[PDB]
């Protein structure tokens, strides 16, 4: 029930994916170059025996899981979420990784404070 | 005459309803305040007159969704009460809104329609 407060951590040139969404997390609605959500529309989608509510629109398992698409949503995601989170990095096309170290981030709380676990990655082309 | 006295006090509970929303969540205390100011609302194209609220209005319910936000209690009180009630009084106050090109932060969404309820109220207490 407990969000991170912040993003996870930005690699150069790598993604962070997630494989189970967990009941807290929210999807952003977010359109495509030109495109507007609706007034009076949803800013964003949230999950919660435990499925997603609201939907997204445009014009200019223990979790939920990823939710279908919506006309004009803009190519890249966006979330937020809530601690347990493990989210996956992985490289670019054009790029390779190291893995000089684990290569996810996990959505933590020490003492009242929300973080990321940092992840070790880096991607040569 | 009366009218006017009776409109400028729904506009005063109307716009500490908004400032006290808009200092709850303008403070340091608040973690998520970086994450709602991330999202933008919609902007009147002016707000002069009292039919301009229809703008407030259409963006009452992507507001709300910015408020569940904050998962603790500083005011300590559901937002759909605030919402409802801020909704109550922006309808004793039906009509077509064009909105500003650009979105703009919750905290800018809000000192706008502040500023334009005291506006307003004293606007009336003319004559």
């Amino acid at each position: 029930a407990e969000l991170c407060d912040d993003d996870p951590p930005e690699i150069p040139h790598a993604t962070f994916k997630a494989m189970a969404y967990k009941e807290g997390t929210m999807l952003n609605c977010e359109c495509k170059r030109g495109f507007r959500r609706i007034k009076s529309g949803s800013l964003y989608m949230l999950c919660t025996h435990s499925s997603w509510d609201n939907q997204c629109q445009c014009t200019s398992p223990g979790h939920c899981r990823e939710p279908p698409p919506w006309e004009n949503e803009a190519t890249e995601r966006i979330y937020h979420f809530v601690v347990g989170q493990m989210v996956y990095y992985q490289c670019v096309q054009g790029y390779r990784a190291l893995h000089r170290g684990p290569a996810e981030s996990v959505c933590k709380m020490t003492h009242g404070k929300t973080r990321w676990t940092q992840p070790q990655l880096i991607c040569t082309g | 005459s009366s009218s006017t006295k009776k409109t400028q006090l729904q506009l005063e509970h109307l716009l500490l309803d908004l400032q006290m929303i808009l200092n709850g969540i303008n403070n340091y205390k608040n973690p998520k305040l970086h994450l709602m100011l991330s999202y933008g609302f919609y902007m009147p194209k002016k707000a002069t007159e009292l039919k301009h609220l229809q703008c407030l209005e259409e963006e009452l319910k992507p507001l709300e969704e910015v408020l569940n936000l904050a998962q603790s209690k500083f005011n300590h009180l559901r937002p759909r009460d605030l919402i409802s009630n801020i909704n109550v009084i922006v309808l004793e106050l039906t009509f077509m809104c064009e909105y500003a090109d650009e979105t703009a932060t919750i905290v800018e969404f809000l000192n706008r329609w502040i500023t334009f309820c005291q506006s307003i109220i004293s606007t009336l207490t003319a004559a």
